[PDB]
Formats: structure tokens, C-alpha cells, sequence
């Protein structure tokens, strides 16, 4: 029973991709170079927060209140659920000041993670054309990098496979 | 005899191993050599 309309924030908020998975040097520079841009060149009617906790888990139709007072002791109670709750709305407030939002989110890293949800975000993809670029740019930060590489060319691939629409 | 011998031979020289080597570009080996470099200066101005 989809209700025809859903509640989203007034304002679209802006979430950017990793070329591959976020937390790594070569995405977290990748989108701190369009976070300055931002900040920099629209001062005054752009704010940047980040959401540091996770935010994957919204829904809306699971239960009535899951969770609703912090001393039930239940297994969602003092889960972590709670806190990404709270996270939903306060994009809402701050989409309601007119001012444009973005989210630094550290563990959404494909659209179909967060396009369910209330939220309805602008996604931005940032990629490299071919993986080839990517493996020597991933070894051009150190030896720090190449013991996650192997993981790493999984978040690119498996991202740019999804479609573009 | 200079002008026939000498620059006549010259000019068919310079025809003929200009057709050899514009024969010899378009050959398979060396078209997969160039496909292969030109990919690898893409590759190269995308890392930049």
C-alpha cells in the first residue's frame, strides 16, 4: 500500500559517490576537491555536514515506533538504528532554510543504497573513465594502499556497472 | 649525365622507399604496435 505521495526534504540534498569505496585516500580526496569548491565559491547560502554514523536504515513502513525510549533495554533499543532515525529529520530542517545541504556519508557507496528511502537525494558520480587509470592512481598514494587495493577495484566496478539513469 | 643519373636516380630512390615504407605502416604488426601506444598516451593524460 504505497501512499501516492512520500515526505521529502524541501531542498534536494547532494550525496557524492566514491569512484570506489569511501574512508580511502584516492575517494576522500576526490570528494573534499568538490566539498571546497562548494564551501569556497558558494559561501553564504551553502551548509556542509557530515553524518559520521550510518544512514542506509531508513525506512518507513517496518513498524510503528521501533525502539521508542532508550531504556526498553529491546535489541533495537539499544541498537544503532535509533541514531540514524534521528539523523533523517534534521536534513529535513535544515532543507526547510532554503539553504542547499550536502552529505558526507562514509558508508553509502551505490545509489540503490540510499534511492528507497525519504531522503530522494542528488547523487554525484565522480569516476575514472578506465581502471587501468584507477590501479596507478591507487599506487600513486604508497604502500599503505595496496594491500586494499584488491577490495578496491570491487567498489568500482560493481558501481559503474549499475546504470546510469 | 649528371642531371639523368644523379638526381633522376635519386628522385626514383626517394619514390620508391616512400611507397615501401607507407606499404609497410599498414601492415597488421605494426598497426597493433601503434593502437598500443596510442591507448597507452590516453592512459597517461587521464592520470595526469
Amino acid at each position: 500500500h504505497v501512499p501516492p505521495y512520500d515526505v521529502v526534504p524541501s531542498m534536494r540534498p547532494v550525496v557524492l559517490v566514491g569512484p570506489s569505496l569511501k574512508g580511502y585516500e584516492v575517494t576522500d580526496m576526490m570528494q573534499k576537491a568538490l566539498f571546497d569548491f562548494l564551501k569556497h565559491r558558494f559561501d553564504g547560502r551553502i551548509s556542509i555536514t557530515r553524518v559520521t554514523a550510518d544512514l542506509s536504515l531508513a525506512k518507513r513502513s517496518v513498524l510503528n515506533n521501533p525502539g521508542k525510549r532508550t531504556i526498553i533495554e529491546r535489541s533495537s533499543a539499544r541498537s544503532s538504528i535509533a541514531e540514524v532515525q534521528s539523523e533523517i529529520e534534521r536534513i529535513f530542517e535544515l532543507a526547510k532554510s532554503l539553504q542547499l545541504v550536502v552529505l558526507d556519508a562514509d558508508t553509502i557507496n551505490h545509489p540503490a543504497q540510499l534511492a528507497k528511502t525519504s531522503l530522494a537525494p542528488i547523487i554525484v558520480f565522480v569516476k575514472v573513465s578506465s581502471p587501468k587509470v584507477l590501479q596507478r592512481l591507487i599506487r600513486s598514494r604508497g604502500k599503505s594502499q595496496m594491500k586494499h587495493l584488491t577490495v578496491q577495484m570491487m567498489a568500482y566496478d560493481k558501481l559503474v556497472q549499475c546504470p546510469p539513469e | 649525365l649528371i642531371i639523368i643519373g644523379s638526381f633522376f636516380m635519386l628522385n626514383l630512390v626517394l619514390g620508391v622507399l616512400s611507397g615501401e615504407f607507407a606499404k609497410e605502416r599498414e601492415r597488421v604488426e605494426n598497426r597493433r604496435a601503434f593502437l598500443k601506444l596510442r591507448r597507452q598516451q590516453q592512459i597517461e593524460r587521464e592520470l595526469n
